[PDB]
């Protein structure tokens, strides 16, 4: 009968050191998870799981008695002092006084616009006189005050031909006295409202004293882009008058794509032929593309291996261009220093800020300032460095940052404190007297237990080389660490299975000099083609190996096996024309960059690459030379054409091509590492969410890895769906809790194409399943909502993911919001030529189908119906060609016309009943052989009676006009 | 036979104006002075001239300052020479390294990663004059680690240093902190602290604040709270509300769970009560809790949705009287037979002083006084000339308070010396008010001797004390025979935030050896600003601001002054509230750097000069100690 108090009352006994873990405990949880299934999650002492366990127990059999028989239950918990967002300061400038003196009152007005913000202002002042010292003066306050305010609250973003109802939120400030306002929404092509050209919309409405009023509008977007919805207010006989003007953005009907589509090293000579080098690119697939959406494809020309990524790393505000990832873990949110890091110094060594630019180089170091600053984050007591704040602390990622820092020390102040605590925590407590070095934490990278002791060991021994001679007085053991390491590789080298370690850890054995002979054998022998260290599946891992080999390779000053390995380096960007990963990335680009500063080679650009587009008359003619600020050229086209380059003489560069549309929701269909079971259910009723929330749903995902071992850094990619938001408290609970079911929540919309939520695991079991589920809130009430996404994926192994689409559910038949009006046959006109008036008689039926555009008359007989959620295809067979157009169609064949999601019940198209259909040349849809057709507002569909029921009432009159029409246009056609 | 005096601060600033003050006990015609200083030991010499002329038609007057040169640098001394003629008289003074002040202006206290920390450093003297030096400013992250460090000067900019630093949104949670420090003095700094907490944005705001600022420990009302919960646009909230009170102890806090209560919240507005029986049924024995502190916690769930909002009021202190009473200001040494002065210090449990406070002496009440808005009265209670220590008590009487709420405070005054018992004194009485620059303040010379040598005193030497340098001398005459001298003392802005006033005299003594007895007393003066400045609406008043509107501001300051603005949301700027740069707090930071120690006169005769920052040193052989020490005895 309380609950509420039943809990805490439970944490009021056990010590202090305890009350967390039964805390916890006493909460629910997302999942259906049991008290004994919870623990073995759980991650501190054996006492913290005895108190769990009996806290949970005491709980869950006390509310498994209130179903039996409105009243809360949560958690008061201690301490949260919050509110943090407060209205940014402003007034920050300085003035003195210059006016002639009264007796010390020099007066001094100063003229100011107060910001646009409903709030007290506090004015602070401090003086300061060279005669009589410095003065605090007393604050100044400043009430803000308005009486009306307008809130437009639109969702993030809506999908075409979706059905939100927006609200515009009143508030009336008034202490005593309610407002009488006239609100209207304005008239907009781009939507469909209860607003037309026709007439306006406005109505009026009270608002009560000191409170606010929601006015609900229903609006149905035809267009994509950024549309304008206003809503006007003129409050009555106050001359108030005022407005709001937002802008919601119409995203395409599936899912955002940048599909790589070519790479090819550009350099003639080299294997490009004296026969300057000609290259073929193919057409982009786009078989799955979104019908009535835009495509556009890029073309980039790379004067050098590294110049989209220079260019990038140099820059703020395109830093993040290079990862397709997220960035908010131990090793991810390295991207704030490391390639611009090797990017500096890239810019260094080959004096090259002259041409680029001297002015980027400031800037350039005010990022690895800033990136140093958020790595601090992750540092611990002592200098240990963890993958997520305050965790289990790994070997692996404080080697990394060792290295980054100590080959940062001169681009920026690093504390050598931090740095060479770390060196001094790797050494003394990480590694064995055999040499080898423990990873205690969970490996966030590639997993008898060599090559696991050979691959770190490798990886921490490289970044020991960039501490050397710094940490030298800090540390005492360092010189003979590394011994004690170099000398393990160099031993256990020869018994090497898998393909990456001997990349890397030949690379560690080349830095001493100590790969030689029937060592520097294996190390050559293991390279494919002679161009690439490869392992099987391990797609991104191969270009992070093949880039260790390179750097091997380049110490060991042997500049014959290098083109070739550059050459396939070069060319292992298949996510956007970038690698996608962040350990892959700043791996690539370390050595191809230190490929450039390490050159006997002044391969100097004099590249002169020329593009015949089939879709463009004139030729593109690009030159790029060295000695100007760029390497860089692109082209767009909107068109998905198949385009020949042409190269010519001298210059090693890329060419990458990459096209970017939106493929339709469908499951994955051969998700080949991943397992994914994505599910949505309605929570009850009386669930009680926030106060903005018009219903909440309880989203389940399920995941398994197909691997041998567990997957390691995983990330869960969720898109909501619209309107809808995730539960942050939730969220909270699975990353905070005790237990712990994940290592920390996102929720970042990058930009655009629906609000995104990001999900960190540290790994994913391949044992079972490794569900968790969590609540989502509605905060707009929609209707005909496309499927959010889920996607699983390695955050160091692209290659290996699963896409699974989630949405709630039919139930026969599925619903409108609302119709009644014309604001619901706005929407229907869009899509299929809209009747109306039912005349439809035999000479209206000529005239139409005479249009100049029109381009086949079919009557078709429709065989299946395939009703998906965003899209319905209907499968008709052609019975007569009534007329033909540049598709030809045999009599008895098949052609697949879609349908928006939005018109089903429009064009109610029985299975196996026969239509006539007719509409231009752009209803055509994907080349030969088998084409399919958009039903769009050119479209005629109509009902063809069969023939046993031409005898009834209804259809002899409609069945001769369509044989008069039938005959009169086989016979005869069009008459002009 | 002649005297000559020799009178110096305790401990002397390098590079900065310092005052030797000079004398002549009788002497024919006037003789001439040199000052110089060396190094101890050492042929160092880092003054040279400086000379005065002790003219007999201005009573022998002398200033002689000078400024001493930094150079080789345990706890650094220096040998002062004080020449008048043929006789020459030394003292071995302490040094010291100390540059100033720096203040760290925040436009807030908390932040959201990604927002930008306005910050200004204020480089002022030992006067709070602005001056131009070069200094060293860092910003710390709760762990220690530097991520911001500047190297810049201060010249030109008459005072003013600003700067900024953009939070990266993905940055350590904590106290941050910013270390400003002079490159003259990597030994001194300065700090100021904030947070960045986290984005978080509350649907309403909830106030739990109790009916009274304290417990009163035997009522049996209990500690009433009430529980006001509104949306931030002045919604009132309609829901429920769970509170549990509990005592903090210092810094440990522990919760009663039997004074859980829920709460209906009706029209934004809840009530609730700790009662005492479920108070001590939460340890035993009441008077254990005076000193403890009591807090709430106040969790409040809407009605409509399941928002929830959490408030916290803590540091309610638990009392045996609403007020408290300090004997920080009086001074610890009395003169048996003269009357002797109290400087009552009455506060609220809270610190804040307290108006209008009736309070009497224990034994002999009576008489009684009324408080200023400073919180402090003055008691005089005469007593017998006895060799006895003095144990004074007063309590508090005010009027609608019971005898048993009232408070009560206890001190101990050891008695003056004259080496070596002879009974003679001086008494400094000083009228207590709020008194302000440019006013006059009476000072009272009371004379109590064997009535033998009482016609041969002409003259008091008065001395004042200011932030810690020397400020004012002069002389004050004296009619043979006369039990009281009053002195006109005109306060000027000099005197901010408080001055000393050490007054003795010197004669051929009662016995054949010499005598100089002194005596100090401190007073306070409105510790406000040297000049001024002052905010606000340039615009005729007429109707109140709204947003997006173009407002004058007006600034009345001084003359060629430079004004730093900023403006600040009232919801971070009531949310600080102990970091505040007020001009009270200015003066605070200038007090607790103060030379000395005792609120006034001293265990004997040179025992007042040492506590009050000076060293009396005669051509006899009458002189203060040494002090090797930089600061006071611990607190
Ligand atoms: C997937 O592939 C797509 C391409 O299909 C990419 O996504 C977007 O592609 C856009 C082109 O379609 C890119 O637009 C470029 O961004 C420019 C930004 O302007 C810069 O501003 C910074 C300030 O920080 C300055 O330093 C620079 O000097 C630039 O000025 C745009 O200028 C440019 O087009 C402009 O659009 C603005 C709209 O406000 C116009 O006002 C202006 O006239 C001009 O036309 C263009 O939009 C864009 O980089 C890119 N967007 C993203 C995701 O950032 C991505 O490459 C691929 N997506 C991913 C991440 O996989
Ligand atoms: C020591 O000398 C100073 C400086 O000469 C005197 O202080 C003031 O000096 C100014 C000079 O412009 C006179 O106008 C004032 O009348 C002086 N004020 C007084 C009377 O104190 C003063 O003679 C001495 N002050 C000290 C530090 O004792």
């Amino acid at each position: 009968v309380q609950l509420t108090e039943k809990r805490m009352d439970k944490v009021g006994k056990y010590p202090k050191e305890l009350r967390k873990c039964c805390e916890d405990g006493m909460r629910e949880n997302p999942m259906r998870f049991s008290c004994q299934r919870r623990t073995r999650f759980i991650s501190l002492g054996e006492a913290c799981k005895k108190v769990f366990l009996d806290c949970c127990n005491y709980i869950t059999e006390l509310r498994r008695q209130h179903a039996r028989a409105l009243d809360e239950d949560i958690i008061a918990e201690e301490n949260i002092v919050s509110r943090s967002e407060f209205p940014e300061s402003w007034l920050w400038n300085v003035e003195d006084l210059k006016e002639p003196p009264k007796n010390g009152i020099s007066t001094k007005l100063m003229n100011i616009f107060l910001k646009d913000s409903i709030t007290t202002w506090e004015i602070l002042a401090v003086s300061m006189s060279d005669k009589k010292g410095i003065c605090v003066a007393d604050p100044f306050e400043v009430t803000v005050m308005q009486d009306f305010f307008i809130d437009l609250r639109l969702p993030y973003s809506v999908v075409r031909n979706e059905q939100v109802e927006i609200r515009a939120v009143l508030y009336n400030y008034r202490q005593n006295q309610e407002l009488k306002v006239r609100v209207e929404l304005l008239h907009n092509p781009a939507f469909c409202s209860l607003a037309t050209t026709k007439r306006r919309h406005q109505q009026t409405v009270t608002i009560p004293p000191k409170s606010s009023l929601s006015v609900p509008y229903v609006i149905v977007p035809l267009k994509t882009g950024l549309q304008e919805v206003e809503v006007k207010a003129a409050v009555y006989h106050h001359f108030i008058s005022d407005g709001v003007r937002k802008s919601l953005k119409v995203v395409p009907e599936g899912i955002r794509m940048n599909k790589t589509v070519a790479v090819r090293t550009l350099d003639p000579e080299r294997l490009g032929r004296e026969g300057v080098q000609k290259e073929d690119i193919p057409p982009a697939d786009l078989s799955d593309q979104v019908p009535d959406t835009e495509s556009e494809t890029r073309i980039l020309l790379q004067g050098t291996p590294v110049a989209q990524m220079t260019e990038d790393a140099v820059d703020a505000e395109r830093l993040k261009h290079l990862i397709v990832t997220p960035s908010g873990c131990g090793e991810q949110n390295m991207i704030g220093m490391t390639p611009t890091v090797i990017a500096v110094h890239y810019l260094d060594e080959t004096e090259q800020w002259e041409k680029f630019g001297l002015e980027k180089r400031q800037g350039a170091l005010e990022l690895i300032k800033k990136g140093y600053t958020q790595q601090l984050a992750f540092r611990q007591p002592s200098s240990a460095f963890a993958a997520f704040v305050k965790r289990a602390p790994s070997t692996w990622l404080t080697a990394y940052v060792v290295k980054v820092f100590s080959l940062a020390v001169n681009l920026i102040a690093i504390d050598s404190q931090v740095l060479c605590g770390a060196v001094k925590w790797l050494i003394l407590e990480k590694q064995k007297p055999d040499g080898v070095f423990q990873e205690d934490a969970p490996v966030i990278h590639q997993e008898n237990n060599n090559e696991k002791d050979m691959a770190l060991t490798a990886f921490v021994l490289i970044s020991l080389q960039e501490a050397k001679d710094i940490c030298e007085e800090q540390v005492n053991s360092l010189p003979g660490s590394i011994t004690k390491a170099g000398d393990f590789l160099e031993a256990n080298y020869m018994n090497l299975q898998r393909s990456y370690t001997v990349a890397i850890a030949g690379y560690a054995l080349a830095q001493m000099g100590r790969l030689k002979g029937p060592l520097l054998n294996k190390f050559l022998t293991t390279a494919k083609d002679k161009n690439r260290w490869e392992d099987p599946g391990k797609q991104l891992y191969n270009v992070e190996a093949t880039s260790y080999a390179l750097l091997a390779l380049l110490q060991l000053k042997d500049f014959d096996f290098v083109p070739p390995v550059v050459r396939w380096l070069n060319e292992q960007r298949y996510y956007g024309g970038g690698y996608g990963s962040t350990q892959a990335t700043f791996m690539v680009f370390q050595a191809l960059a230190q490929y450039q500063k390490d050159a006997p080679d002044h391969q100097e650009l004099n590249l002169d690459v020329s593009l015949q587009l089939p879709s463009r008359s004139s030729k593109i003619t690009h030159r790029i030379h060295w000695e100007s600020a760029s390497l860089l050229r692109s082209e767009e086209t909107k068109e998905n054409e198949g385009f020949t380059v042409t190269a010519e003489g001298k210059g090693q560069g890329t060419l990458s091509v990459v096209t970017m549309y939106h493929a339709k929701a469908k499951d994955q269909l051969t998700c080949n590492k991943f397992d994914l079971k994505v599910t949505i259910k309605p929570a009850p009723e009386t669930e009680k969410r926030p106060q903005d929330a018009k219903n909440t749903m309880i989203l389940e995902i399920c995941t398994r890895y197909r691997g041998d071992q567990d997957a390691t850094m995983s990330i869960l990619d969720i898109s909501m769906m619209t309107g809808f938001a995730p539960d942050t408290d939730d969220l909270k609970q699975l990353a905070n809790g005790v237990d712990r079911y994940i290592s920390k929540y996102e929720l970042d919309k990058a930009f655009s194409d629906r609000n995104t939520l990001i999900i960190y695991l540290d790994k994913v079991s391949h044992s079972e399943d490794d569900c968790l589920a969590f609540k989502v809130h509605q905060y707009f009430n929609v209707e005909l909502i496309q499927p959010g996404a889920v996607k699983v994926y390695a955050y160091y192994n692209l290659e290996e993911s699963c896409t699974r689409f989630y949405h709630p559910e039919k139930e026969d038949g599925k619903l409108n919001k609302l119709c009644r009006d014309e604001l619901c046959r706005c929407a229907e006109e869009n899509c299929f030529i809209q009747k109306s008036d039912d005349k439809v008689t035999l000479e209206e039926r000529l005239d139409k189908a005479c249009e100049p555009g029109v381009d086949y008359v079919y009557k078709t007989r429709l065989v299946k119906v395939q009703l998906s959620n965003d899209f319905d295809e209907y499968i008709m067979a052609i019975e007569q060609t009534i007329k033909s157009g540049s598709d030809e169609v045999q009599v008895g064949q098949q052609r697949t016309f879609i349908s928006p999601i939005k018109c089903r019940e429009a064009l109610k198209l029985e299975e196996k009943k026969h239509y006539l259909m007719w509409g231009l040349s752009s209803d055509f849809w994907g080349e030969k052989p088998n084409l399919s057709y958009i039903i769009g507002k050119d479209t005629w569909v109509e009902h063809w009676p069969e023939e046993d029921e031409c005898q009834d009432e209804e259809n002899q009159k409609q069945c001769q006009d369509l044989g008069a029409f039938t005959e009169s246009m086989v016979v005869f056609g069009c008459p002009n | 036979s002649p005297m000559y005096s020799i009178i110096t601060p305790n401990i002397l600033r390098l590079e900065s104006e310092e005052t030797m003050v000079l004398e002549a006990h009788d002497a024919q015609g006037d003789v001439p002075v040199t000052v110089t200083v060396h190094d101890f030991p050492g042929k160092k010499l880092v003054l040279s001239s400086e000379k005065t002329v002790l003219t007999p038609a201005t009573n022998h007057m002398g200033n002689v300052t000078f400024t001493i040169p930094a150079n080789r640098e345990r706890n650094k001394f220096v040998t002062v020479q004080a020449t008048f003629g043929t006789q020459v008289v030394e003292k071995v003074v302490l040094v010291s390294l100390q540059s100033g002040y720096l203040f760290i202006q925040t436009d807030k206290t908390i932040y959201t990663p990604g927002s930008t920390v306005l910050y200004r450093i204020f480089t002022v003297n030992h006067k709070l004059l602005p001056v131009g030096r070069t200094v060293m400013v860092n910003i710390e992250n709760p762990e220690g680690i530097p991520v911001k460090q500047d190297s810049l000067s201060s010249q030109n900019q008459l005072g003013v240093l600003p700067l900024s630093w953009d939070i990266p949104e993905l940055v350590n949670m904590g106290q941050w902190k910013i270390r400003a420090y002079y490159e003259n003095s990597p030994q001194q700094v300065f700090s100021t602290e904030f947070e960045v907490k986290e984005y978080v944005l509350p649907s309403f705001e909830v106030i739990v604040e109790p009916t009274e600022k304290f417990y009163y420990i035997y009522n049996e009302k209990g500690l009433e709270v009430t529980i006001t919960a509104r949306f931030l646009y002045g919604k009132k909230v309609e829901g429920t509300a769970f509170v549990i009170f509990g005592i903090q102890d210092g810094e440990q806090r522990i919760s009663l769970p039997e004074s859980l209560k829920r709460i209906p919240i009706e029209d934004g507005s809840g009530e609730v009560v700790l009662s005492r029986k479920v108070l001590l049924d939460g340890v035993l024995r009441a008077e254990d809790l005076v000193g403890k502190s009591l807090y709430v916690s106040a969790t409040v769930i809407l009605h409509s949705g399941s928002d929830m909002v959490q408030a916290e009021r803590s540091g309610i202190p638990i009392v045996t009287s609403p007020y408290q009473i300090h004997f920080t200001k009086t001074p610890k040494y009395f003169k048996p037979g003269m009357p002797f002065d109290l400087m009552v210090f009455v506060t609220n449990p809270d610190g804040s002083p307290a108006y209008r406070v009736p309070v009497a002496v224990q034994g002999e009440d009576t008489v009684q006084s009324l408080t200023q808005g400073d919180g402090v009265a003055k008691l005089s209670i005469n007593t017998h000339p006895s060799q006895k220590p003095l144990s004074i008590t007063v309590r508090t009487k005010k009027q609608e308070l019971s005898e048993a709420e009232q408070a009560t405070r206890t001190m101990q005054a050891l008695p003056y010396s004259t080496v070596g018992n002879s009974n003679n004194y001086l008494h400094l009485s000083v009228l207590r008010t709020e008194l302000r620059p440019g006013e006059t303040l009476n000072v009272n010379f009371l004379l109590r001797m064997d009535r033998a040598h009482e016609a041969k005193i002409r003259y008091y030497t008065y001395l004042i004390m200011n932030k810690g340098r020397l400020l004012k001398a002069g002389r004050q005459v004296r009619e043979p025979g006369q039990d009281l001298v009053v002195l006109p003392l005109s306060i000027t802005t000099d005197f901010i935030p408080s001055f000393r006033l050490v007054a003795y005299y010197t004669l051929i003594g009662a016995s054949g050896q010499r005598e100089v007895v002194a005596d100090s007393v401190w007073v306070d003066v409105k510790d406000s600003c040297v000049g001024s400045l002052v905010v606000k609406s340039g615009q005729s008043e007429d109707r109140q601001p709204v947003p997006g509107q173009q407002m004058t501001l007006k600034i009345e300051g001084d003359h060629g002054a430079r004004v730093v603005l900023v403006a600040v949301d009232k919801g971070v700027f009531v949310l600080n509230k102990k970091n505040k740069l007020t001009q009270s707090k200015i003066w605070d930071v200038v007090e607790k750097a103060d030379i000395g120690c005792t609120p006034g006169s001293g265990k004997d005769y040179a025992g007042v000069f040492s506590d009050a920052g000076l060293t009396f040193t005669s051509s006899s052989g009458q002189q203060t100690a040494q002090r090797a020490e930089l600061q006071c005895p611990q607190p």
